[PDB]
């Protein structure tokens, strides 16, 4: 797999 | 109040010798990255912004500060590999791993994620997050009686983190760091939230995809039913790891095999098969490709199972990458195979989607198919019926198509060929 | 070890 990085934007 | 500053409006209060001001300059910082509209990281980075996020993490007298720099730090870090460097170029590895131990669990969690956004990008950051001591303070998180009493997403967090310590290849994560969170990771497998189970499954998929004794070390340790369980699943986010990290295991030992196949595995395959997602049959054709390539008793299970028909579908009518897999299930079965099992290959009829699959460009799937149709030949004289085979591929086509590939400049497609007609067509 | 096997 799923994604390697993740945002945060809430 | 603080959104949509300027860049330069944050710096001048990030500047400020006021603390209060440096917050409300930081969490201006935390909104802006927050976009999903294209966050100016690279104006952030280039303020030169990171060092001072970085050691804000330390202001354990100011809890927010460390929050909205946690926060805006793994934006930045969620970035492009160059963005991430920036904030382990800034020392935000040994100040994030400080704030695991925080008694606020609002900012234990951000600094959860940012570990997993800086492992994330690869090796080299994920075995630096290792050595910098991550894991024990990550697992301690862990060490409850019930994982229920956790809240939601910081559960979810905790496991996609640790997922990612588990992650890539080149090299493959330390030894004695998955052995290290390999017990948390069974616990994790067993837990009820679906967003859980997916991202535990990922992780023990990825440390599946390697060498046997790595295959191993997760199979040692018993996880493979409920593996097997997990891949009735109605969710597809969870079937998806689940299969991958299963076809993993089949490419080991016969003997690693073997418990997949005694675990259940092969009963949920009539759905996997025939699934509508198109990478769930790329992936379980593949996996019946390498169990098709295991013992004959293996092989006879395949069998038992009622799974040869669900091969014979997917080499009929499938995506082409899938059919290509079946190809080889279909070829491996011929080459371990004994004669009644070969036989009975014949008998649901893999001849004739067989041979209409020859008129693909691939070249290695035609010497897939032409290895196969070799060795059910090879059969068929043990059984001194090698005519009555070449009668059944003349009739659907085939012969048609098997001299016409003589003239492949590939060439071995060249000469097999032409021996299966001198042989067996004269 | 077996070499039949096939990664991705």
């Amino acid at each position: 797999s799923n994604p390697r990085k993740r945002h945060r934007a809430d | 109040g603080t959104v949509n500053w300027s860049v330069e409006d944050i710096v001048k209060g990030i500047n400020s010798n006021n603390l209060e001001s440096q917050l409300q300059a930081t969490q201006a910082a935390r909104k802006l990255l927050s976009r999903e509209k294209q966050p100016p990281i690279d104006n952030i980075i280039r303020a030169g912004l990171i060092p001072k996020f970085v050691s804000f993490l330390g202001k354990t007298d100011c809890s927010p500060i460390q929050f909205e720099s946690a926060w805006a730090l793994t934006n930045i870090a969620s970035g492009t590999s160059e963005q991430t460097k920036a904030v382990v170029d800034g020392g935000a590895i040994p100040a994030f791993i400080s704030l695991l131990a925080s008694p606020h669990a609002h900012i234990s969690e951000q600094a959860v994620w940012a570990l997993g956004n800086i492992a994330g990008d690869g090796s080299a950051f994920r075995d630096l997050v290792i050595k910098h001591g991550a894991i024990d303070p990550l697992l301690a998180l862990l060490a409850v009686p019930d994982l229920s009493t956790l809240a939601c997403g910081y559960l979810r967090n905790l496991t996609w983190t640790l997922s990612n310590l588990c992650r890539n290849k080149n090299p493959a994560p330390p030894l004695d760091a998955v052995e290290q969170i390999l017990p948390t990771l069974v616990r994790l497998l067993h837990h009820n939230d679906p967003e859980v189970l997916a991202d535990s499954c990922w992780a023990i998929s990825y440390l599946t995809d390697g060498p046997n004794e790595r295959i191993e070390m997760v199979v040692k340790k018993g996880v493979v039913p409920q593996l097997v369980k997990l891949l009735g699943a109605t969710e597809l986010p969870i079937v998806t790891p689940a299969l991958r990290a299963i076809g993993n295991i089949v490419t080991g030992t016969d003997e690693q095999t073997q418990k997949v196949i005694d675990a259940g595995a092969l009963a949920v395959f009539p759905s996997l098969l025939t699934n509508p997602k198109t990478n769930i049959q790329k992936e379980a054709t593949w996996t019946m490709s390498n169990i098709t390539a295991g013992r004959q008793d293996q092989i006879q299970q395949v069998v038992n199972h009622g799974l040869v028909p669900f091969l014979v579908g997917v080499l009929s009518k499938a995506d082409f990458k899938t059919q290509k897999e079946a190809a080889w299930a279909i070829t491996n079965y011929t080459s371990g195979g004994t004669v009644e099992q070969i036989v009975y290959l014949v008998h649901c009829g893999i001849i004739e989607p067989l041979m209409n699959l020859l008129s693909a460009k691939d070249t290695k799937i035609i010497q897939v198919i032409l290895d196969a149709i070799s060795n059910i030949f090879q059969a068929a004289e043990k059984l001194g019926e090698t005519e009555k085979l070449s009668i059944m591929i003349e009739e659907c086509g085939g012969l048609d198509k098997i001299e016409a590939l003589q003239r492949h400049e590939n060439e071995s497609v060249y000469k097999a060929s032409l021996n299966l007609i001198e042989k067996y067509f004269s």
